[PDB]
C-alpha cells in the first residue's frame, strides 16, 4: 500500500501590535459636531476611548508598521532575507506614507503596502501581497499564509494589518464614534513539531446587505461652509435595520463549519478570540457556539473598533494575560462588510508576544 | 490551476494618447460602470464551462478603479467582488480582493488557497472603469477599461515566477503610482492621477522581461499582457485584457498547458504562472 501525503504544520511564531499614542474620550471635542449622541449610545457599543493616528507626530499606517515589524523581526531573531512572503491588509483605500522607498509620495490610492514595506524592511526574498477582507483580513492573511506553508511554497510568512480608518470617518455623523486606528504584525512559519498548527478554517460571503456599510465618495452628513467631497464610511440606516439577525448567526455558521472540518466540537475549545464590533454581537456569537463568558474577552473598551486589527489585538491580549496558554486550542472568528465571515480552529504552541 | 473558460467584455470606444508610454486603449464613457461589462463577461465564461453561479466556491477580484464600479457610481468599497456575488447569485461563494496584484500572482495565490480548501470552481475577475482616474498626459500611460473573467479549477500545481525587467540592468525603473486628488470639488471629479514617468525603453524592457521569464519553462507556450502601444499594430493595446484572445487561440489549437505572464507596474517586475487549459 502507498503512503498518504502530509501538509506541513503551521506555527504561529510571533505577534505584536502598535496602537496610536493619543486616546480620545467619548466627550473629546473631536465629536463636537456629532448629532444624536447620548449616554445610552456610548454604553451600548462599549467604546470608552479610542486612538487616532496623528500624522503631524509621524504616526501613519506605514510608520507604525515599520516599528512593529522591525521589533518583531528583532525579538524573534528573524533575518529579513529569510521571509518568503509578506501579506498586508489595510481597510482604508487611502494611504499616506511610503517611508524611504517613495519619499515624495503623499496621499495615494495605490500602490498598497506590501511591496514598499518589503523594501523598507529588507525582505529581499519576500513575495509581496495585499489582500482585502475588511475586518476579517487578519484571518484571511493567516489562511493564505497557512496554505502556502502547508503546501511547501513558503517557510516564513510575515502578516500585516494596518488600519487608518480615521481618515474615512465623517465627524459630522455618529458613524465616526466607534472605529479606531491600529496596527498588527504576525509571523507564521513551518512548524518543526506537532505543537502548533491551523487545524481547519471556514470562510463564506453573502452580498445581500452589501449596500449597508460602504465607503462612498460624498459630502459630509451635516456639512458646514463649502465642504469638499471625501471618501467617507457610509451607513444605510434603513437597510441595516432589515439585517437584524444576519451577522449574529453567520459567524457561528462559520465557526461550526470550521470545527466540523477539524473534527472537533465547541467542548474541545479552550478559548475564543472574536472580532470586537459590539459587546452584544460578541456575546451573540459566543452564545451561538456555546462559549462561556470566561472563555473570551471584550477589548474594544480602550481601543475602539479597529477593523481587522481587533482580532489580532485580542489574541495578543489573551496571550499576554495568560488566558491563552501554550497547548490551548482556540477559535478565531469575526464578520466583515461585504459581507464576509471567517473562522479558524488553531492548535497553539508557544507564541512570542513582543 | 486549470482555466475552464474565459470571458471578456471591452468598451468599443478607444482613446489614443501620445507619448512613449501611450497607445490606443479602450476607455469607458460617461457614467458607464464596471459591472455593465463584468457581469456579461462572467456569464459568458460560466456558460462556456456549463457552470452555474451557485456552484462558484470563490470569487477574487482585481480592480483599481476608485469609482464607477456599480449602479451607485460613487461607491468604492467593499470591492466589486461582493456586488458581483449578489447579482450573480453565487450564494455559496467566498469573496475577497487582491487589490494591486497582477493576474499571474493572484492566480498563483488563489490556486494555493482554493486547492487547500477543496474548492472546485473558482472565479478570478479583472476589470477597470477608470473615469475616476486622470491619465498621465506627459507619458501617455493609461489603464485599459473592460472586464476579464477566468473561471478556474484549482489543482495546487501552478508554478510561479517573479522576474526582473529586461534592458539595462543598472537602470532603475520608476514605478507607477496613483496619488490621491487633493482638490476634489464635485463628487464626479477624478479621485486620483495616474503617474508613470515617461521612460522610452520601458515597453521593450517589459517584453524582454517576458521572454526571460518564459525561459524558465521552455516546454510551454505563453501569453502576455500588453500595457503599451509602442511597436504594436495601430498603437493599440488592451493591457491585461489581451490575454482573452491569446487564451482563446490556445484553446483553438488544443493546448493542454500554458504559461501566463503579467506586468506589475507598481513593482516594475514581470510575473508568470503555469496553467492548464480545457478544450474549446
Amino acid at each position: 500500500l502507498y503512503f498518504q501525503g502530509h501538509m506541513h504544520k503551521v506555527k504561529l511564531a510571533a505577534i505584536t501590535c502598535e496602537l496610536p499614542a493619543r486616546s480620545y474620550e467619548n466627550d473629546d471635542p473631536v465629536f463636537a459636531a456629532v448629532p444624536d449622541l447620548s449616554e445610552s449610545w456610548w454604553q451600548f457599543w462599549g467604546v470608552n476611548r479610542r486612538g487616532y493616528f496623528d500624522p503631524r507626530n509621524g504616526e501613519n499606517e506605514f510608520s507604525l508598521v515599520v516599528r512593529a515589524a522591525e521589533r518583531l523581526l528583532r525579538s524573534s531573531d528573524t533575518a529579513p532575507d529569510s521571509v518568503d512572503m509578506l501579506i498586508c491588509s489595510a481597510s482604508s483605500p487611502i494611504m499616506t506614507d511610503a517611508g524611504d522607498v517613495l519619499p515624495d509620495l503623499r496621499g495615494r490610492l495605490y500602490p498598497r503596502m506590501a511591496n514598499v514595506l518589503s523594501k523598507q524592511l529588507g525582505l529581499s526574498r519576500a513575495l509581496p501581497l495585499d489582500s482585502q477582507m475588511e475586518a476579517a483580513s487578519f484571518l484571511l492573511n493567516l489562511r493564505l499564509a497557512a496554505s502556502m506553508i502547508r503546501q511547501g511554497k513558503a517557510e516564513k510568512v510575515l502578516v500585516v494589518c494596518s488600519e487608518y480608518i480615521s481618515n474615512l470617518l465623517d465627524f459630522t455623523s455618529r458613524t465616526s464614534t466607534l472605529f479606531a486606528d491600529g496596527c498588527a504584525v504576525a509571523l507564521l512559519t513551518r512548524g518543526d513539531d506537532d505543537s502548533c498548527d491551523l487545524l481547519a478554517s471556514a470562510e463564506h460571503s453573502d452580498a445581500t446587505f452589501y449596500e449597508v456599510a460602504t465607503g462612498r465618495w460624498r459630502l459630509p452628513e451635516n456639512p458646514t461652509g463649502e465642504a469638499k467631497p471625501r471618501l467617507y464610511f457610509s451607513l444605510f440606516s434603513d437597510g441595516q435595520n432589515k439585517m437584524a439577525s444576519f451577522v449574529p448567526t453567520n459567524v457561528p455558521i462559520a465557526m461550526r463549519r470550521a470545527l466540523e472540518k477539524a473534527g472537533l466540537g465547541s467542548d474541545d475549545i479552550d478559548y475564543f478570540v472574536f472580532h470586537q464590533p459590539a459587546p452584544f454581537l460578541v456575546k451573540a456569537w459566543a452564545e451561538g457556539i456555546g462559549a462561556r463568558p470566561e472563555q473570551y474577552q471584550l477589548t474594544m473598551g480602550d481601543t475602539g473598533v479597529m477593523i481587522s486589527v481587533s482580532i489580532p489585538y485580542t489574541l495578543m491580549t489573551g496571550l499576554r494575560e495568560g488566558k491563552i496558554r501554550p497547548g490551548d486550542r482556540i477559535v478565531m472568528a469575526g464578520a466583515a462588510t461585504g459581507w464576509g465571515f471567517a473562522a479558524q480552529v488553531w492548535q497553539l504552541g508557544e507564541v512570542l508576544v513582543c | 490551476m486549470l482555466i475552464q473558460a474565459v470571458g471578456v467584455n471591452l468598451p468599443p470606444s478607444y482613446v489614443c494618447l501620445e507619448g512613449p508610454l501611450g497607445g490606443e486603449r479602450p476607455r469607458a464613457q460617461g457614467d458607464e460602470m464596471l459591472m455593465q461589462r463584468l457581469l456579461p463577461a462572467v456569464r459568458e465564461a460560466l456558460d462556456e464551462a456549463a457552470v452555474k453561479p451557485e456552484e462558484i466556491d470563490l470569487i477574487v477580484g482585481l480592480a483599481l478603479s476608485p469609482d464607477h464600479l456599480i449602479e451607485n457610481r460613487d461607491i468604492m468599497a467593499p470591492k466589486i467582488g461582493h456586488p458581483l456575488q449578489k447579482v450573480l447569485g453565487a450564494n455559496r461563494a467566498h469573496v475577497f480582493d487582491l487589490t494591486d496584484s497582477s493576474l499571474a500572482r493572484a492566480l498563483y495565490v488563489v490556486d494555493t488557497l482554493a486547492s487547500d480548501q477543496g474548492y472546485r470552481n473558482v472565479l478570478v475577475v479583472r476589470g477597470e472603469s477608470s473615469q475616476g482616474l486622470e491619465v498621465d498626459s506627459e507619458s501617455g500611460f493609461a489603464l485599459a477599461d473592460g472586464a476579464l473573467a477566468l473561471l478556474c479549477r484549482p489543482t495546487g500545481k501552478a508554478a510561479f515566477r517573479r522576474g526582473a525587467l529586461g534592458g539595462d540592468p543598472a537602470q532603475e525603473w520608476l514605478p507607477l503610482s496613483i496619488p490621491l486628488n487633493t482638490d476634489i470639488r464635485q463628487v464626479g471629479d477624478v479621485k486620483g492621477h495616474l503617474n508613470l514617468p515617461a521612460q522610452p525603453g520601458l515597453p521593450e524592457a517589459v517584453r524582454a522581461g517576458f521572454t526571460r521569464l518564459a525561459g524558465d519553462f521552455p516546454q510551454l507556450n505563453w501569453v502576455r499582457e500588453e500595457w503599451f502601444g509602442q511597436g504594436r499594430p495601430d498603437g493599440r493595446c488592451l493591457g491585461p485584457f489581451e490575454l482573452a484572445s491569446q487564451l482563446r487561440a490556445a484553446q483553438r489549437d488544443r493546448l493542454d498547458e500554458l504559461l501566463l505572464i503579467s506586468f506589475d507596474p507598481f513593482g516594475m517586475v514581470v510575473e508568470g504562472v503555469t496553467l492548464e487549459l480545457a478544450g474549446e
